């Protein structure tokens, strides 16, 4: 039961890429916080996401 | 349906139950089975039913005379105001009181 | 540690069924000196260990512990029921009736919540419901 | 007639249309009129006459109509009314039955949140960061002198406590008879006249 | 491109801007009142002048690590001139001024309240250093009255939550934004605006 | 009074109330001999039973 | 305070007898304020 | 994860031992079990806010050499129904990864309260259910202490007081 | 607090720090 | 049809028992409810629940 009721390939692959995206490269909150964030309204199309992204590229 | 002694005068018992509904009767037979278990019988007798009525009355008084401190009225508890072997003078006084009544 | 706090059988409210609490009647030496407790508690334990408690008629039992404890320094009613469930190794579902003391806009949402809880516990049998502070809604 | 309020109404229409002597004396403007008195003495009729004398528009509204079950709708309506007032430039803003909304913002019950929002919107439209100024006068009608908010009855929003009451002897002469029907308002006087004509 | 624009129109930029050029005509949105027509509150006038000159980049007191209060509350009875005082601080600060009302942050649609207070504060943060004045903050900052499921109560709570977050934001480094709230029912405020980082100055008028 | 099911807990029987007072209360206390007091050494009952921001709130 | 919840709590407690397999323990510190209807048979009658 | 020492705190004398219990629990368990403390999860800090708080918790982490996490209960639940449950779930998963740790939640009355003047619907129920299951067990929170800052402990629901949620409570005096 | 071995261990510890 | 029947008397004397006995004799299953349940926080909901 424990072997058959285990995550399959889709769930395992969505566990490492999901970790890599929302868990490993989501540490850019400290970067964007020391430079500038607003958050909250950083959703949708505030257009400060583009400036924050190009500032992250420029470093 | 259940197990009761057949030599029960259900009329005399129902006379003692003046002023009852029907679910009250049902619950009284249930606690009469409880008193039968307390006395050590599987069948219910009229003595068991009368003991059930007495148990209901005593429980009703006990849940008005212990609500926060109580005292004396509930003897036989093993705590402060309740000696467990009800003393011979006290049980003599209770017997004299109830015999006079 | 066999003591676990899984969700309900329905699961995905959150009845929070408690499996095998780590308590015994040795936790209450005040139980062996109480003449009132012996018959119902021993009858329940022997019914559980015989299996008959699985197929027995459900019953409601009122517990009275008078208000003398300072704050919430271990309530003896929940202590006794947890010892019963831990000695019998039985599911115990606890709840507080204060959380169902809700009346809004002339309607009682807590009544619907308590009805849902009482209908949901009907599915996780055998179990011990522990509804604390019944005076809050049964005034 | 209309007690002694007609001199104050003359002052209102005078500094509304032709200041002249007030500008020579250095007075700037009244910015509020609070008609206090029981209904039936032409409280709205006096404001209609003031608007007609000043040559400005009149929009009929009451504070009860601002009481809406949609949150923010009453404050939005008050703001919109004052925006159209500023667009008209000038007019006279009448708010009727102010005793149903502006009363004792202390909280309590799920019926006074929007009411307190409307009172605060009225407070920030009558005063606040200067966005209207100009020759704009707002008139309110209440049956009691001081039951409203302290800021609403403050003499920077309603700085004229013009009071009307039941007509006196000369007022009942204008609208042996006044000995008989002395002691009631003009609405009851008109009802008495209509009943006498019906007889 | 239409629904997002409609949402932005509904829940964005619902305030007034002062001490900036007009967006259509270029006229300077001034008040005309300085710290000379509000005589009668001279100690508070000196305090506000100190706050303005410290916001303008004064180095006379930065050697001891003194910090300019983040939020400032003007409390008192009605008619004392908190509004005219805020107009005077507008005319004297020469900074982009964002004037709003607590009653202006209320709407029947869920989200509008938080979006409006967020957008107001965000415009202030971009145009730093800025002064924000919200007249009658008690319509926003009212405490929870122990019971109630009102939609207005939801909107008020959400507007609070957003405001509390924008307020603690300015503190972090950030852009040196001063917020001013004037009210008369200060005792009807919540238990969080008085806290440090938040409106830590309550001037009794 | 002391009936099986009819006089169970009812607060209309005065003897049940006397029993509750006797078993749960601290004596009874009699009438005072003082003036400007109601019956005992007490006045009349209340008829109807029930930074700067915190300073103003209190 | 609308106390119509008592007449529904009575039905909720009375519905337990039709059920089977579990046991309900209702705890209180003040049994005097409890509703006497709630103490009727078929309801929370048995007391420890 | 944010970025004056413990001996720089002098406003408390007696509760320093109760805080030292948390230091020794994070630095050396099975010594805490030899003192009768099987587990310690949620610890509530009560009193007048603005005194101690972040300073206290930072000193706790600086004396225990341990990862420190800071969150506010204001930001956990704003407008989004059901999202806040996944928010606290992901928070506790991250915490279980970096797991010796002192998650500090501020303004606990945002989520630690019950029904009342707020719209208590699916949202607060879901976030409190997720907080309860993540604090309770099953997902072993080894090395995880949650310091919850509150001003009204009596306003904390009877769900996060029950023995095994936030039973420990520290009052900061003056 | 109850009568367990943790209390006895605490008493022994307090004796050792005061010896 | 005779239709609706009022059951009156003491509090809970024979109401549910009589209704269940009638349903068992008729070979049908009850759909019991209450007038308190026919209510909600909004208007126009209880009549919909009755229908």
């Amino acid at each position: 039961f424990s072997t058959i009721t285990q995550p399959d390939t889709d769930l395992i692959a969505r566990q490492e890429k999901g970790t890599l995206f929302w868990d490993i490269w989501a540490d850019f909150l400290v970067t964007a916080a020391d430079y500038y964030n607003v958050n909250v309204a950083a959703l949708s199309t505030i257009k400060a996401e583009q400036n924050s992204l190009i500032e992250n590229i420029s470093n | 349906n259940k197990a009761v002694d057949p030599n029960i005068n259900w009329y005399e018992v129902a006379r003692a139950m003046a002023g009852f509904t029907g679910a009250d009767v049902m619950g009284l037979m249930a606690r009469a089975a409880r008193m039968a278990a307390r006395q050590g019988r599987h069948a219910i007798t009229e003595d068991d039913i009368y003991a059930a009525m007495e148990n209901k009355t005593m429980e009703a008084t006990l849940e008005a005379s212990t609500a926060g401190d109580g005292g004396g009225l509930v003897g036989g508890e093993g705590v402060e105001g309740s000696p467990d072997p009800i003393p011979p003078q006290l049980r003599r006084a209770v017997s004299v009181y109830e015999a006079g009544k | 540690n066999q003591f676990i706090t899984y969700q309900s059988w329905h699961s995905h409210g959150d009845l929070f069924i408690d499996y095998h609490p780590p308590k015994t009647f040795s936790h209450i030496p005040a139980l062996k000196y109480n003449s009132i407790l012996q018959q119902p508690i021993g009858s329940l334990v022997c019914q559980i260990y015989s299996g008959l408690f699985n197929k027995q008629i459900s019953k409601n039992i009122l517990l009275v512990n008078p208000k003398t404890t300072s704050n919430n320094l271990v309530d003896y009613n929940v202590l006794l029921i947890q010892a019963l469930a831990g000695e019998t190794e039985m599911k115990i579902i606890t709840d507080n009736a204060q959380r169902y003391a809700l009346v809004n806009r002339g309607f009682a949402i807590g009544i619907k919540l308590l009805r849902e809880v009482f209908d949901a516990i009907a599915l996780n049998t055998p179990c011990i419901f522990l509804l604390e502070d019944i005076h809050a809604i049964g005034e | 007639g209309n007690k002694q309020a007609k001199v104050e109404l003359m002052e209102v229409v005078d500094f509304f249309r032709t200041p002249e002597k007030f500008k020579a004396s250095g007075a700037r403007a009244p910015k509020g009129v609070l008609l206090v008195g029981p209904p039936g003495n032409g409280k709205t009729l006096m404001a209609r006459a003031v608007a007609g004398e000043s040559g400005v528009a009149f929009i009929s509204s009451s504070a009860a109509e601002f009481i809406e079950m949609y949150m923010g709708l009453g404050a939005a309506r008050v703001r919109d009314l004052f925006n159209t007032a500023r667009s008209v430039a000038p007019c006279i803003i009448f708010i009727d039955e102010l005793d149903a909304v502006g009363r004792q913002r202390q909280g309590g019950g799920r019926s006074n949140d929007e009411r307190d929002n409307t009172v605060n919107q009225l407070l920030t439209e009558m005063d606040g960061f200067e966005a209207e100024q100009q020759g704009i006068v707002v008139m309110g009608a209440t049956n009691r002198k001081d039951v409203l908010d302290a800021a609403l009855t403050r003499p920077g929003r309603f700085d004229r406590s013009i009071e009307v009451r039941r007509p006196d002897f000369q007022g009942r002469l204008e609208a042996s008879l006044a000995s008989l029907m002395g002691g009631m308002s003009g609405a009851q006087i008109a009802g008495v006249a209509n009943t006498a004509c019906f007889l | 491109e239409k629904k997002e624009s409609q949402w932005e129109r509904l829940t964005s930029s619902r305030a007034r801007e002062f001490m900036t050029k007009d967006e259509k005509t270029g006229k300077m949105r001034d008040t005309g009142v300085r710290f000379e027509d509000i005589a009668g509150m001279e100690f508070l006038v000196t305090e506000m002048r100190e706050i303005v000159r410290m916001l303008k980049g004064d180095e006379a007191y930065k050697r001891v690590g003194a910090k300019c209060p983040k939020g400032i509350i003007f409390q008192g009875p009605p008619g004392t001139g908190k509004t005219y005082l805020a107009r005077a601080i507008a005319g004297e600060a020469e900074v982009p001024f964002f004037s709003s009302v607590g009653s202006e942050f209320v709407e029947m649609f869920a989200g509008v309240a938080a979006a409006r207070v967020n957008s107001l504060f965000y415009n202030a943060r971009k145009k730093a250093p800025a002064i924000i004045f919200i007249d009658e903050i008690d319509a926003i900052g009212r405490a929870r009255s122990t019971l109630g499921g009102d939609p207005g109560s939801m909107e008020r709570e959400s507007a609070l939550l957003a405001m509390l977050v924008q307020m603690d934001g300015i503190a972090n480094k950030t852009e040196q934004v001063l917020t001013i709230g004037a009210t008369n029912l200060a005792q009807e405020l919540d238990a969080a605006l008085l806290r440090p980082g938040r409106f830590e100055v309550v001037y009794e008028v | 009074y002391k009936k099986p099911f009819k006089g169970d807990y009812s607060l209309a029987i005065p003897t049940n109330l006397y029993v509750t007072d006797l078993f749960l209360k601290l004596p009874t206390q009699s009438i005072s001999n003082l003036t400007n007091v109601e019956n005992h050494n007490l006045s009349i009952k209340n008829k109807i039973q029930h930074f700067s921001v915190l300073l103003l709130k209190e | 305070a609308k106390l119509d919840m008592i007449t529904d709590l009575l039905v909720i407690i009375d519905s337990v007898r039709s059920n089977k397999g579990f046991v309900v323990f209702a705890t209180t510190d003040i049994p005097h304020v409890l509703d006497p209807a709630l103490r009727r048979p078929g309801r929370l009658d048995e007391t420890i | 994860t944010p970025a004056i020492k413990w001996d720089d705190i002098n406003g408390i004398d007696e509760v320093k031992k109760e805080i030292n219990e948390i230091i020794e629990y994070l630095r050396n368990p099975a010594l805490l079990r030899s003192r009768g403390v099987a587990r310690i999860g949620g610890v509530l800090l009560a009193g007048a806010p603005g005194t101690g708080k972040t300073l206290l918790a930072k000193a706790i982490a600086a004396e225990g050499g341990v990862r420190m996490f800071t969150c506010s209960g204001t930001d956990f639940y704003d407008v989004y129904s059901g999202v806040g449950a996944r928010r606290v779930r992901e928070t506790f998963d991250r915490l279980r990864n970096a797991a010796p740790a002192i998650l500090f939640i501020d303004e606990f009355d945002a989520m630690g309260a019950a029904r009342g003047a707020q719209a208590s619907g699916d949202e607060s129920a879901s976030i409190i259910n997720e907080l309860l299951v993540q604090m309770d067990g099953f997902e072993d929170n080894r090395g995880i202490v949650v310091l919850g800052a509150t001003n009204r402990p009596g306003a904390i629901d009877s769900a996060l007081i029950r023995p095994g949620r936030f039973d420990r409570i520290i009052y900061m005096p003056l | 607090k109850s009568l367990n071995f943790a209390l006895i261990s605490h008493s022994k510890k307090l004796k050792e720090l005061n010896v």
